[PDB]
């Protein structure tokens, strides 16, 4: 109330621990007490694209532009 | 300084007319350069003694 | 072999140079078309590529590709996609009037062609593409058509068998870029154009999706005449990776500048001066001499008196052969004005798909023009050496090479100009 | 042959290319089709 | 070169030489700098709040 | 060149704009040319004709040609701003292409650029406070071989000097056209020495040939 | 049975037939550098970006749109491939303004990122620098058109998610601008989610233009409303 600015009560506010393996990350969470909620990696998914298909002649995947 | 603008900054004139020490700089200044990861030591003589960093 | 060669008359590709006896379907039959071609045709293509590879015919348009290796990629088995030809007929490197001559005083040779190369090569359908400054010349082009037509001999069921094959004309809107290899058939499509990716082949993949391919009108020429002719009959003029006839011209800097057939070797000295007036001023008086056209490489005076003119002497000579413009120019032009207007063509016609070619063509247009102005230095000249190397083959098209390659040989040959140009700069602002 | 067999260009009018393309549009095989008239139906 | 007042400074006859590029806060060693930016009816990138703790600036 | 519209009406659609039913049954027989499934091919040809049609495009045509071909116009205005032929500013009867490159250039275009410019009036790029002049120098055309040139509607000029520069512009102000071919005689183009080339009527089919 | 054998530095790894290279180099982590190429849409190759040395070629290619022969090895950190990336990391930032101060991609450039990780240090290129004036596409997504690197992204979005055909190239050269050519407010669907898009500071957000820069804004997981998709 005198500058605004964004106080907390919260000292593990700007906690972060970055790691490398999930099994690790849930046996650490669980070693050291508290709950945890487990999101699952997701990769992007492989495609099938070609430039000749994009300059294909009877099927529909056309540049239309260059 | 050294010759290698992607660990130290370059100074003024180039940085108002140039691209990739505009870029530089901007992005030295925000991020920080990159260091490969390994553990050091090295100690040099303080007037106290042994300076080491770690 | 032939003592470096020269013009023997009669054998002549094509005659009717110019404003000659007739033009006419008939006029082509006394010159020699439209005689004994269905026995030819009724052999099978594999003896027509047999003959054009007996022939040897090195590719047209300043590139090196042969066309029998080329023809051979077009022996695919047909699937239920059809297979089409494409006459490209754009005269790019400014200098030329290659085909202008010829689709302007014989399309009826044309015409025979790409009824050759359609039957020779399981394609269809010819596309002609003529460039959009020659209205009048494709005008003429449609009452070549129009005769064909009417003698009732091509179109549908051409040669009395059954075979049709049908010839159209597609015009130019103007460009550079028309002229190559690919931004070619995507002009064809409508879309503007713009070049493909080269492993995709044309021969695979073309016009909206057929194996198709590109030939130069020179080529369409030389066709029928080596399936009515024997075998390495045109071979036997020059050397053994390029040979036969090409058409030397000067269009530039001599007395009665103009042009001429010959074989695939020439002494130079004899091919400027012995066919086309004189050098203006004598022979001492040009600075250097230019052969290709502008996609090419520059030749000084003490390299031009004494090589001579063939392909692979040329790649001796760091260079690529061209057409029609196998110049010399004058001590009293200045070659960095000439080479920097050049340059300013380049830039005025190149398509923007490639980061490269833009950017370098865009530096060396206001760096060849602080080079006219001298406002330099040094360490500027060897940059644009080494922007020279660093644009060549990083693109998709020749353009951004032939854009590097007067540059590397404005440096490699006459930097001392350059030094005292800039020499005299520095006496004009101090 | 030292004259100049050509000047049968030289009576081309303005129209002449699509009046050629007009009248040579006889012996046309389809031009082959691929599935939908064009890139957007 | 003393390192004193934090200042600002502004163009000859012109507006605010700031643009809020948020440079300062983010190299600032005790993020003492607090800048929120708006832009106003010009067009112009501008500011809203640009503060200094003078107790956090190490100098 | 300014790239963008910016309406400025004598342009600023609707523009009335509208072609000649024989120029519809040329539209019919170019989009016959081109295969079935393929029709936005034949948008440079329709938009030719509606220049020569109407010597220079309005936008109001290019949207009659998108309505026609049904397209969206967007593929038009790309092909109208790509290409050198189609000019989107209004112009004059006659249009003056001085083209000077690497031959013509360096054979002395700058005496044709000076005649040009002190006999016209108006300078480079530009046009003229008439009709039938607007000047233009342009790159390349190829028809190389001689002198620097000049391209006026669907015509070439070669082999040129200042007097036949005020005599094809004194014609063409009085209306009639000189040929499109070569000037100094040459009546093609020819080597102009000492005729090198073939002299010989040539046999043709009649001598050795194999497997024919 | 339908495999490529590649060698990425050594390292075989399978390949499905008709593919790129680029997507095998990154089945193996090596992130190609790219500009044009994303994988919701066509393959441009107008970047140039992604040349690599591919051995027993005197011509560097492109890793976008190359089909995978059987039996390759491919050289990334090579001379020439270094050599390449600082030619065209150098082409690039030549007629780019600097903006990289009012720029809004500044935590988030593409630029930026890639210049410090594979550019040249000293710049070159004295004079010049053109500039080429803005539009207004719409009042939702604000618009500089002089920092686009033309790169052929939001055309390809357009025609072929959008399927509007509003935005295209003009001219050659040098002077290409790309948009909409008649003044026309561009609006339509998905049209703000060509801020993403655009990999450069070209396309931005326009009511969220200048209120923060990325690093101190804090990420966090949600759920969409509005939308039985989310
Ligand atoms: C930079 C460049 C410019 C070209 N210009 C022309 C041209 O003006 N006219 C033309 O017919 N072909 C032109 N071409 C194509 C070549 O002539 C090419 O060789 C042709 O497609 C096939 O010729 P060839 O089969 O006889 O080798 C050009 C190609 C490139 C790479
Ligand atoms: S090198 Fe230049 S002109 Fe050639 S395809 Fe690439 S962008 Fe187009
Ligand atoms: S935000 Fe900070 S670094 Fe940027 S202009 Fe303002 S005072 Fe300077
Ligand atoms: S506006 Fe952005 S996405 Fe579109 S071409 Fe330019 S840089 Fe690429
Ligand atoms: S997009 Fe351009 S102006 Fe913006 S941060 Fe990147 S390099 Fe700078
Ligand atoms: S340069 Fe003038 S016609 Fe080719
Ligand atoms: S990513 Fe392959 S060229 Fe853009």
């Amino acid at each position: 109330p005198l500058m605004g600015w964004a106080s907390t009560a919260d000292p593990l506010s700007n906690l972060v621990l970055t790691f490398s393996t999930k099994e690790d990350a849930i046996a650490f969470a669980e070693k050291n007490g508290w709950s945890y909620d487990v999101e699952e990696r997701k990769v992007p998914k492989p495609k099938s694209k070609s430039y000749g298909a994009n300059f294909s002649w009877n099927k529909r995947t056309r540049v239309s532009t260059k | 300084k050294v010759d290698d603008a992607k660990v130290s900054p370059p100074k003024r004139a180039e940085m108002k007319t140039s691209m990739e020490s505009l870029i530089h700089h901007f992005k030295l200044y925000t991020e920080g350069y990159q260091v490969p990861p390994g553990a050091t030591y090295t100690a040099i003589e303080a007037p106290k003694g042994e300076f080491g960093v770690y | 072999k032939t003592s470096f060669g020269s013009l023997k008359d009669e054998d002549r590709i094509f005659t009717n140079l110019y404003g000659r006896h007739d033009w006419r379907l008939k006029g082509a039959q006394s010159r020699g078309d439209w005689y004994k071609t269905k026995e030819i045709l009724l052999k099978g293509p594999d003896w027509i590529l047999g003959e054009v590879k007996t022939s040897g015919l090195r590719g047209r348009g300043g590139a090196g590709f042969p066309t029998g290796l080329k023809w051979s990629f077009m022996n695919k088995p047909s699937d239920g996609r059809p297979k089409y030809l494409v006459v490209n007929a754009d005269e790019g490197e400014p200098g030329t009037c290659k085909d202008r001559e010829i689709i302007r005083h014989d399309p009826h040779k044309l015409v025979e062609g790409c009824l050759v190369g359609g039957r020779a090569m399981g394609a269809r359908a010819a596309y002609i593409y003529i460039r959009g400054e020659f209205y009048n010349e494709a005008s003429n082009l449609q009452v070549a058509i129009r005769e064909a037509y009417e003698a009732g001999l091509i179109g549908k069921n051409a040669c009395g068998s059954g075979y049709d094959f049908d010839v159209f004309v597609v015009r130019g809107a103007g460009a550079y870029i028309c002229g190559e290899e690919t931004a070619l058939i995507e002009s064809i499509e409508g879309k503007q154009g713009k070049p493909r990716l080269k492993p995709p082949f044309p021969a695979d993949v073309g016009v909206f999706g057929c194996p198709t391919t590109v030939a130069n009108v020179e080529t369409v020429a030389v066709s029928p005449t080596i399936c009515r002719r024997g075998g390495a009959w045109f071979a036997s003029f020059g050397r053994e990776r390029n040979s036969g006839t090409k058409l030397f011209n000067i269009s530039g800097h001599v007395n009665n500048p103009c042009t001429v057939e010959e074989e695939m070797s020439v002494p130079l000295k004899e091919l400027i001066e012995k066919h086309a007036g004189g050098v203006t001023g004598g022979w001492d008086n040009l600075l250097a001499v230019i052969p290709g056209g502008s996609s090419t490489p520059l030749i000084p005076k003490s390299v031009c008196e004494t090589v001579l003119m063939d392909f692979d002497a040329l790649i001796q000579a760091q260079t690529g052969l061209g057409t029609a413009a196998v110049i010399v120019m004058d001590r009293s032009t200045d070659i960095v004005k000439a080479i920097a207007r050049l340059i300013e063509f380049y830039k005025h016609e190149s398509c923007g798909q490639c980061t490269p070619c833009r950017e370098g063509v865009d530096w060396m247009n206001k760096v060849m023009a602080r080079f006219v102005r001298g406002d330099a230095r040094p360490a500027e000249i060897d940059s644009l050496w080494e922007i020279s190397k660093q644009i060549e083959g990083h693109t998709i098209c020749a353009l951004g090479d032939g854009a590097a390659w007067p540059v590397q040989g404005l440096i490699r040959h006459f930097r001392p100009e350059l030094e005292e140009r800039m020499q005299r700069f520095a006496q004009q602002h101090q | 042959n030292t004259t100049y067999k050509n000047l049968q260009h030289h009576d081309y009018s303005t129209y002449t290319f699509l009046d050629l393309n007009l009248d040579l549009s006889k012996f046309r095989m389809p031009q082959p089709s691929s599935g939908r008239e064009s890139p957007r139906h | 070169r003393f390192r004193g007042e934090h200042a600002l400074r502004r163009y000859p006859s012109g507006e605010e030489r700031c643009i809020a590029c948020k440079l300062c806060e983010a190299v600032c060693p005790a993020q003492a700098i607090t800048i929120e930016a708006e832009p106003r009816a010009d067009g112009s990138r501008r500011t809203t709040r640009y503060d200094i703790d003078m107790t956090k600036c190490i100098y | 060149a300014l790239f963008v519209h910016r309406d400025t009406p004598k342009n600023n659609p609707e523009t009335p704009f509208d072609f000649t039913p024989e120029n519809y049954k040329r539209i019919e027989a170019i989009v016959k040319n081109y295969p079935e499934g393929h029709k936005a091919a034949a948008v440079l040809p329709v938009l030719d004709l509606a220049q020569r049609q109407n010597g220079w495009l309005p936008i109001s045509a290019m949207n009659k040609v998108a309505e026609i071909l049904q397209v969206p116009p967007m593929r038009v205005y790309e092909v109208a701003t790509f290409y050198t032929m189609y000019n989107r500013k209004p112009v004059g009867k006659y249009h003056i292409q001085v083209c000077t490159t690497t031959p013509c250039m360096l054979r002395n275009s700058d005496s044709i650029l000076e005649a040009i410019q002190k006999k016209l009036g108006i300078k480079v790029g530009e046009t003229t406070p008439d009709k039938l002049f607007t000047l233009i120098e342009v790159e390349c055309l190829g028809a190389c071989v001689n002198a620097p040139m000049v391209q006026i509607n669907d015509n070439y000029y070669e082999d040129l000097t200042p007097k036949d520069i005020e005599e094809i512009i004194d014609e063409l102000k009085a209306g009639k056209i000189p040929k499109p071919g070569p000037r100094s005689g040459r009546f093609s183009c020819e080597p102009a020495g000492g005729l090198t080339s073939l002299t010989e009527p040539p046999k043709g089919p009649g001598f050795g040939v194999q497997a024919g | 049975s339908n495999l490529i054998e590649v060698f990425v530095d050594g390292q075989s790894v399978m390949v499905e037939p008709g593919t790129t290279v680029l997507q095998a180099c990154e089945k193996v982590g090596m992130q190609i550098p790219r500009f044009c190429y994303h994988e919701r849409l066509s393959v441009a190759g107008n970047c140039r970006m992604c040349l690599v040395e591919i051995e027993k070629a005197p011509k560097v290619v492109a890793a976008c749109a190359m089909p995978v022969m059987k039996g390759w090895n491919i050289l990334t950190n090579s001379e020439k491939t270094k050599k390449a990336r600082e030619g065209v990391m150098e082409f690039l930032l030549a007629n780019h303004p600097l903006d990289c101060p009012i720029c809004d991609q500044g935590g988030e450039c593409d630029l930026q990122d890639q210049s410090m990780m594979f550019g040249s240090d000293r710049s070159r290129f004295l004079e010049g620098k053109r500039a080429v004036e803005d539009k207004n596409i719409g009042p939702l997504v604000k618009t500089i058109m002089t920092r686009c690197i033309q790169c052929t992204r939001c055309i390809r979005f357009a025609s072929e998610i959008a399927g509007v055909d509003d935005l295209g190239t003009t001219g050659r050269g040098n002077d290409m601008q790309v948009g909409t050519y008649i003044e026309k407010m561009f609006m339509s669907e998905l049209s703000g989610n060509i801020i993403d898009i655009c990999p450069v500071g070209a396309l931005t957000s326009k009511p969220y233009a200048f209120t923060a820069r990325p690093w101190e804004t804090r990420k966090t997981e949600s759920i969409d409303v509005m939308d039985a998709v989310g």
